[PDB]
């Protein structure tokens, strides 16, 4: 969705993959907070008790049990972290039957979208180019450096496969709410999959550096219902 | 003529370290002013100081990266502290190859000239620090800028290789009479373990940079996909250098902290053999992982699972060092002088900046954080607050011994607190901007990212004032520094004990565990005539 | 390699329409060389190699 | 005399009172062209890197 | 240390170098080489006689170092047992670094040989590029290298048995058995069908077998200075470190050539 | 001549011009070069 | 009712750059023989029109019409 | 430059270590061509005398102020590292004995005196 002004945390989700990402991050933060609090308490004890002290225990320098406890205990934390990470890596993808394909080619400083299906017998494939609206030509209420002239319009509750490539340099397709971040390198095709659960608008920005106009190249996705998608596809 | 044969045609290892320090100060001033230029543009939405030019923003970021990865941290941590202290700790007169030390210094001022001349003959070199192939070709950057910038990464490579071979060759056969290679101090082990990575990493960088040059100007097409190549190959050939590099910057810091923790807390280090084995494990496991910088390029599903497993393992040896530092500081007596303030501010902020690396190691979570300001906030807590703090602590520790002139304590404490406050204000809201979704390398941003960018522009002006106060601390050290040893008892290297009387303490003042603090303090030009004896 | 030295002396008076066909990726000239003309490398004999426009 | 001047030049490089690189009566022929041409090579790459910052080409 | 007049001689077996000017001049030559090569390749100079001066001054700077390395060892006499061990460790740590440049170039070959792209129709040596047959001149070079590896063993085993005519002849035969390699490999670069710009294949083949060419000019130079320094009586039967470094450098290049002949010349499919 | 002001490349005491000028000019050049670079590349590209 | 390409387990990875090329070559192989109007050679037509960008197909068609094409179309 | 030595009893400097010459047509021996600190080691090792010692510190007996351990040096100072009487008990503590003062090792207590040769 849209960024919020004084943000602290993630944007809201519309895909199961982003919810899995949020849940895994909130699982890791538990153990990291535990470790930081333990270290901070030990430095507080050291500052409060053993500052400018008369007695120096200068012969406690070996240890045998305690060096095993700070070697095996972080390992168990790594195994507990590594279980849901591998489950999220393997499980949530396009296991069964994607239902559409949209090719999002990245040119120099704009985007080119081809809806590769809906082909006539002569090759009448629906296609458009998305640019950025300049600041001088904005209407009342539009978002600066994020609002486009043509937006990618998709149905809800439908698996969508994005195939991303490029024609000039290395780009990066990003819609933060949907959990999509894949490169666009000029000689190979890459694929991602998205399922959208609620209607709305979803905004995104390019990531990998491309030249002077890196900051003006937005991505906008609308998620209409099926009837509106059929009525929109019979107009373009 | 005596000026020339002693400060230009030199053989002495300790007289090149002072030249390295003077060079590093200049090359750390230039990049800091370049960072102030960037942070004064990323303040409020619009086009403020650079009028409409998105070039001369990427050039400033590239030249701020290069001048402080290659020209500040490495010359300070290798030239000033490695050339000076390692012969005195191992007990040698000079280095084994002294003329190679002189060439390893003098290759760097021709490397500064080409980099400063890579930003005046053209638009410039706005390729980023990682000079990726299909942007840095002859279709976006067509001029003598990228070529003169990748010739500044050859001379530094030659200098580092020639220094590393000298460091390895010296510590093997130029020790004193009674030192095996198990009684060495920890700083010598840090220099050895960074010098092995300097051998094993730099040929890959030199090959990748030279093949990029041949692609640009001799139309060879290694990395162009219209002739049968892939850009991704370059990424491999870059990052195999990249991750050894970022341990090269941090391993010489660690040993310095150990000495301070061993000194101002009057206890030996808990488990030294565990510490050298931990540094060896960290050095070895920095070569078997390089592809966690590239999770979004389109790798396999069985290759991400290897690189998530091999990245989180490095947390296990670093925890041994952190907990051993806590066990060393636990029992003993602690007096808070100006090296131990920087020592205490390093054990907390390296942990905070390093715990973010576990969140970024997962391939599932890197889809939300790649090319985002969370990465910037991660590596600034470790680079600016882990390496520069170790450099300041090493300067305030070893500068009275080298120079012979003391410094004002109060102004150094004011400098430390200003650095702490300003740097913690600067790099903490970058985590929030990263979690909300702000990408990297953008001059202008949407209006939602305004407010935190107003706060991170305030701490930089605090840190530059601390740099100016550091300059005044150096000036007050050089002038009237003989009279700055009776103001405070910080000048004493170790304090009197409980039963040790003052009259007994004035006869026997220095108690040490190395050769360093028993020398006369200007160190002599030829410091060992007869050999040293260890049982 | 002296029996092959008489199958290369006749590959010089061949016309431009009888030389072997040129694929893509075949003669990449996207930056001109700085020595002499820009269509010739260091080692370049016309008897074995040619660049047909 | 013979090809064993080794026992003669080892009494010359010791007790010389000059540096090693300018001790023999032959080092003029090596050291004069080298330092002569180095001061042209350096003075030509500081004229073509300042002419080129102003946009002048050849 | 209780020998009688011990104060008059140095008390530790390490070499204190006198003050030398050559590190500054090498850096001033590399400044000129870097800036001139960066400038002549994009205009701005035109005349190509400044680059050649830069390369000539660099090579004369290394030669002027090696003079003062020779005079400090055969005339002044400061090379004890420890300093020789340091020099051997040093040279081994440059041979190791010069191997790892070839590792990156071999990995740039296997990243394209196994898995070629779609632009090249998926095939090594691709359509329209005729490769070099490995039953021609790349056999002659291999047998000349294996013979040159055998002739220097007759030269290192004739300086230990104190035979002078038998060290000069073997070094002469080796020096003419590396010049023929360069002469054969410059004839295999003028009778080829494909250039540096004709593929990713013609671009990696002339970049792994072209660094070897530069590395074998160095053996011709290092063997000339080993024949000439033996003719003028500088080598004893137990103190010779110029031969030992040239022998270790030749064998590494032979083993590298035996991996540039099975991967580059024979294996194509 | 070994002593507390002998290992430094610059003279500090008993000097004609006082040390404040060479100490200040070093930092002045160090924090003034990257503004000159931005001035040159701004003026070469039209904008003021 | 919105139907596209399925799984095709011989290419299971994230790089679909070989699926495009293989579908193009297979379509032209089965159209050189067996006529131009035949039923299973429209599975391939819908297969490479659903993954490949259009400019690649235009360049490949021009390279085919000039005789200059690296491929294995000759069976 | 002067009379050549035969044993290290006749070596009063670097002026006695040039040597005779080799003959025309012979690979020379190290006793016919060596000058500096290299020939001094050579004349030491063909008799049994080690010129450059590598023997560590005495770790047998302690140090009393009446009977101190004598450390031999050609200077007025020499750096001595103590690590114990059973040779690894005491940690590493470094000391500087001088011709005007004796070091005393704050942990274990051995006294070191300097013998000026
Ligand atoms: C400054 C040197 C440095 C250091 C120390 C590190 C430390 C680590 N780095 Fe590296 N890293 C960089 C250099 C460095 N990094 C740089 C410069 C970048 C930015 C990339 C750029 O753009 O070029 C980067 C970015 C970066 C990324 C993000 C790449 C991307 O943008 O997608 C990742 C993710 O895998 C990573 C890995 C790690 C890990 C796991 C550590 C770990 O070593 C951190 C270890 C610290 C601890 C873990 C503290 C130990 C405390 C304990 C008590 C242990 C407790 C045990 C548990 C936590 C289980 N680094
Ligand atoms: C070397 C590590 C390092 C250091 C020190 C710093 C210093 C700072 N950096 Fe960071 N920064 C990077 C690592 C580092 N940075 C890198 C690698 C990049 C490039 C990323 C890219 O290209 O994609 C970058 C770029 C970068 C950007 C541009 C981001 C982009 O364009 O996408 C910004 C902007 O906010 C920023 C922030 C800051 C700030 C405010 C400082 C301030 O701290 C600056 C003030 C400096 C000081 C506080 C220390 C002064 C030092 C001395 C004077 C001490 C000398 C030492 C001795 C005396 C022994 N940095
Ligand atoms: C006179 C000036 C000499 C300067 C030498 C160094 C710079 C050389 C850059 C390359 C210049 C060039 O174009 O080289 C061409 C040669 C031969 O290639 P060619 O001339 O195209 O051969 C075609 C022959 N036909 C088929 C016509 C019969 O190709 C070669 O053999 C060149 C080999 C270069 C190898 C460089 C390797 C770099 C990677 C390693 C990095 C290490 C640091
Ligand atoms: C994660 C842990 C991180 C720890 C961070 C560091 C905390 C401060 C540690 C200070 C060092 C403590 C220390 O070295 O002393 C040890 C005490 O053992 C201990 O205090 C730990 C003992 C562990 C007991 C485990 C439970 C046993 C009871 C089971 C009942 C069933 C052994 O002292 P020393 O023997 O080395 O002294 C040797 C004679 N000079
Ligand atoms: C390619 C750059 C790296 C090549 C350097 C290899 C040097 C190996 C030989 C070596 O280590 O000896 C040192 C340099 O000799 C030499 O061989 C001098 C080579 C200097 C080349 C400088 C790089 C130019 C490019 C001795 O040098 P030393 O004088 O300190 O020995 C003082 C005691 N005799
Ligand atoms: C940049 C190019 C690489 C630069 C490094 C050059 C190779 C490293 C030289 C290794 C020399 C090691 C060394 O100190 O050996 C001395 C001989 O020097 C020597 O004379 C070795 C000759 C080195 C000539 C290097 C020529 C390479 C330049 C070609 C560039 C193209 C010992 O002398 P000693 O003890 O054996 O004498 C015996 C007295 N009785
Ligand atoms: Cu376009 Cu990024
Ligand atoms: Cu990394
Ligand atoms: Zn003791």
């Amino acid at each position: 969705d849209v960024p919020t002004p004084w943000g602290i945390f993630f944007q809201d989700s519309a895909t199961p993959n982003m919810e899995g990402i949020i849940e895994l991050h909130n699982n890791i933060m538990f153990y990291l907070v535990l470790i930081l609090t333990f270290v901070s308490y030990i430095l507080y004890t050291i500052i409060y008790n053993y500052s400018n002290a008369t007695i120096v225990h200068k012969y406690m320098n070996h240890g045998q049990l305690i060096e095993i406890v700070w070697t095996t205990l972080p390992a168990v934390i790594l195994l507990i972290i590594a279980f849901p990470s591998f489950i999220l890596l393997y499980l949530c993808d396009e296991v069964i039957s994607p239902a559409m394909t949209i090719k999002a080619i990245g040119l120099q400083w704009y985007w080119k979208y081809e809806y590769s299906d809906f082909i006539n017998d002569d090759g009448e494939i629906v296609e458009f180019e998305s640019y950025v609206i300049p600041e001088e030509l904005l209407e009342d209420g539009q978002l600066r450096l994020l609002d486009v002239d043509a937006s990618v319009v998709v149905p809800v509750d439908t698996h969508i496969r994005f195939i991303v490539s490029s024609a000039d340099v290395i780009h990066d397709f990003c819609v933060p709410a949907l959990g999509v971040k894949v490169d666009a390198s000029p000689g190979r095709l890459n694929q991602t999959s998205a399922l959208i659960q609620r209607e709305g608008v979803y905004y995104g920005q390019c990531s990998e550096l491309c030249g002077v106009m890196h900051s003006a190249m937005p991505i906008k996705i609308e998620a209409v219902s099926l009837y509106e998608f059929i009525n929109w596809l019979d107009e373009q | 003529m005596n000026y020339i044969n002693r400060w230009l045609f030199s053989t002495n290892a300790k007289d090149i370290a002072v030249l390295y320090f003077i060079f590093a100060l200049f090359c750390g001033l230039l990049g800091s002013i370049m960072s102030l230029i960037l942070r004064l543009e990323l303040s409020a939405p619009g086009n403020q100081i650079l009028m409409g030019n998105h070039q001369l923003f990427n050039v400033v970021a590239t030249a701020h990266a290069v001048l402080m990865v290659f020209f500040l941290v490495m010359p300070a941590a290798i030239g000033f502290f490695g050339n000076y202290l390692l012969p005195l700790m191992i007990g040698a007169s000079d280095m084994s190859f002294a003329r190679l030390n002189n060439i390893s210094f003098w290759l760097l001022p021709p490397a500064l000239v080409s980099l400063l001349a890579s930003a005046l003959i053209e638009n410039g070199a706005g390729t980023g620090w990682t000079v990726y192939p299909p942007l840095a070709g002859v279709q976006s950057h067509s001029g003598p800028s990228v070529d003169l910038a990748i010739f500044a990464l050859h001379l530094t490579s030659i200098s580092s290789l020639l220094g590393a071979i000298n460091f390895i060759t010296t510590t093997l056969n130029m020790r004193t009479i009674g030192m095996t290679m198990s009684k060495l101090p920890l700083f010598v082990w840090a220099v050895v373990f960074t010098s092995i990575l300097l051998l094993l990493s730099l040929p890959v960088l030199s090959a990748g940079v030279t093949l990029l040059l041949l692609d640009r100007n001799f139309n060879t097409s290694f990395f162009e996909p219209a002739g049968g190549g892939d850009p991704i190959l370059y990424q491999h050939l870059f990052w195999f250098f990249g991750h050894p590099e970022v341990y090269i910057l941090i391993i010489p810091g660690f040993g310095i902290i150990s000495h301070i923790v061993s000194t101002y807390s009057k206890k030996p280090v808990f488990g030294a053999i565990g510490m050298v084995y931990a540094m060896g494990s960290i050095g070895f496991l920095g070569l078997l992982v390089w592809s966690h910088h590239m999770y979004t390029v389109g790798l396999d599903v069985d290759s991400r699972a290897y690189f998530t497993s091999a990245t989180m393992v490095i947390a296990v040896p670093t925890g041994i060092k952190i907990f051993s530092w806590l066990a060393t500081l636990y029992g003993g007596s602690i007096r808070y002088t100006t090296p131990m303030l920087y020592a205490f501010a390093f054990l907390f902020l390296f942990t905070v900046g390093g715990l973010s690396g576990v969140v970024l190691s997962n391939a599932s979570l890197d889809i939300a954080f790649h090319d985002t300001y969370y990465v910037i906030g991660h590596f600034h807590y470790v680079l600016s607050l882990g390496a520069v703090f170790s450099l300041f602590a090493g300067y305030y520790y070893w500068s009275p011994l080298i120079t012979g002139l003391y410094y004002n304590n109060n102004l150094a404490n004011i400098q430390f607190w200003l650095l702490f406050i300003g740097t913690n204000v600067t790099f903490f809201p970058m985590h929030f901007l990263g979690l909300n979704g702000m990408p990297r390398r953008i001059p202008d941003y949407p209006d939602a990212f305004a407010g935190w960018n107003a706060i991170s522009s305030f701490g930089s002006l605090i840190s530059i004032i601390s740099v100016i106060l550091f300059a005044y601390v150096i000036y007050d050290q050089l002038v009237n520094g003989l009279t700055n040893k009776q103001l405070s008892t910080n000048s004493l290297f170790k304090n009197p004990d409980f039963i040790e009387s003052n009259i007994i303490f004035n006869d026997n003042s220095i108690k040490s565990s190395s050769i360093d603090f028993l020398l006369t303090s200007p160190p002599l030009p030829h410091t060992f005539n007869t050999p040293a004896i260890q049982s | 390699e002296a029996e092959h030295a008489e199958h290369r002396a006749h590959n010089r008076h061949l016309s431009d329409e009888e030389w072997p066909k040129a694929y893509p990726y075949q003669n990449v000239r996207r930056v001109d060389f700085f020595w002499g003309d820009g269509d010739k490398t260091l080692f370049w004999n016309p008897d074995v190699n040619r660049h047909v426009k | 005399t013979a090809t064993e001047k080794i026992i003669e030049l080892q009494k010359f490089y010791q007790s010389t009172n000059k540096p090693i690189y300018a001790a023999h009566p032959r080092s003029k022929y090596y050291l004069i062209p080298y330092f002569g041409l180095l001061g042209v090579s350096v003075a030509a790459t500081l004229f073509y890197t300042g002419r080129a910052c102003f946009g002048i080409k050849d | 240390m209780r020998i009688q007049n011990r104060e008059n001689l140095q008390l530790f077996p390490f070499h204190l170098v006198t003050n030398s000017p050559w590190p500054l001049t090498t850096s001033l030559a590399l400044m000129s080489l870097a800036l001139t090569l960066g400038l002549t390749m994009h205009g701005y100079i035109g005349n190509h006689l400044w680059l050649f001066l830069a390369i000539s001054l660099v090579l004369s700077s290394i030669f002027l170092w090696v003079r003062d390395v020779v005079i400090e060892g055969t005339y002044l006499g400061d090379h004890t047992i420890a300093v020789r061990k340091g020099l051997n460790i040093g040279f081994m740590l440059f041979v190791l670094s010069e191997i790892l440049i070839f590792a990156a170039l071999f990995w740039s070959y296997f990243h394209s040989a196994m898995g070629p792209t779609i632009e090249i129709g998926c095939q090594w040596p691709p359509v329209g590029i005729t490769s070099i047959k490995p039953t021609e001149l790349p056999l002659l070079n291999t047998i000349i290298l294996l013979a040159s590896g055998a002739t220097v063993t007759w030269a290192h085993h004739s300086i230990l048995y104190k035979d002078r005519q038998g060290t000069l002849v073997g070094l002469f035969i080796t020096t003419l058995l590396i010049i023929l390699f360069v002469g054969c490999q410059v004839l295999e670069y003028t009778w080829a069908t494909f250039t540096i710009a004709d593929s990713v294949f013609g671009s990696i083949f002339y970049a792994g077998t072209g660094l070897h060419f530069i590395h074998m000019v160095m053996l011709i130079v290092m063997l000339a200075i080993c024949y000439a320094r033996m003719y003028f009586y500088h080598f004893t039967s137990n103190h010779h470190l110029g031969l030992e470094t040239t022998i270790l450098y030749l064998h590494v290049l032979d083993i590298i050539w035996l991996f540039l002949y099975i991967v580059f010349y024979w294996w194509g499919c | 001549d070994v002593g507390p002001y002998s290992n430094l490349p610059f003279k500090v005491k008993n000097r004609r011009v006082p040390y404040a000028v060479p100490h200040f000019l070093f930092f002045a050049i160090g924090m003034g070069i990257p503004f000159f670079a931005c001035y040159v590349q701004l003026k070469r590209s039209g904008s003021i | 009712e919105l139907k596209t390409v399925g799984f095709d387990a011989r290419f299971p990875q994230q790089n679909q750059t070989k699926h495009c090329y293989q579908s193009y070559l297979d379509y032209h192989k089965c159209i050189t023989v067996k006529g131009e109007d035949f039923a299973p050679c429209k599975v391939f037509w819908k297969t490479y029109n659903s993954l490949c960008p259009s400019a690649w197909v235009e360049e490949w068609d021009e390279q085919r019409e000039k005789g200059i094409f690296p491929g294995n179309l000759k069976v | 430059q002067f009379k050549t030595a035969t044993s290290i009893a006749e070596v009063e400097g670097l002026e006695n270590l040039v040597g005779p010459g080799a003959k025309t047509g012979t690979v020379p021996t190290d006793l016919e061509q060596a000058t500096g600190l290299e020939r001094y080691e050579l004349l030491g090792k063909l008799e049994g005398i080690e010129v450059f010692d590598e023997t560590p510190l005495e770790a047998v007996r302690k140090g009393t102020m009446k009977d101190p351990i004598l450390i031999d040096s050609y200077d007025d100072y020499r750096y001595v590292g103590c690590t114990g009487v059973p040779a690894d008990s005491h940690n590493i503590e470094w000391l500087k004995p001088t011709t005007e003062k004796n070091a005393r090792c704050w942990e274990c207590g051995s006294v070191y005196k300097l013998n000026f040769l």
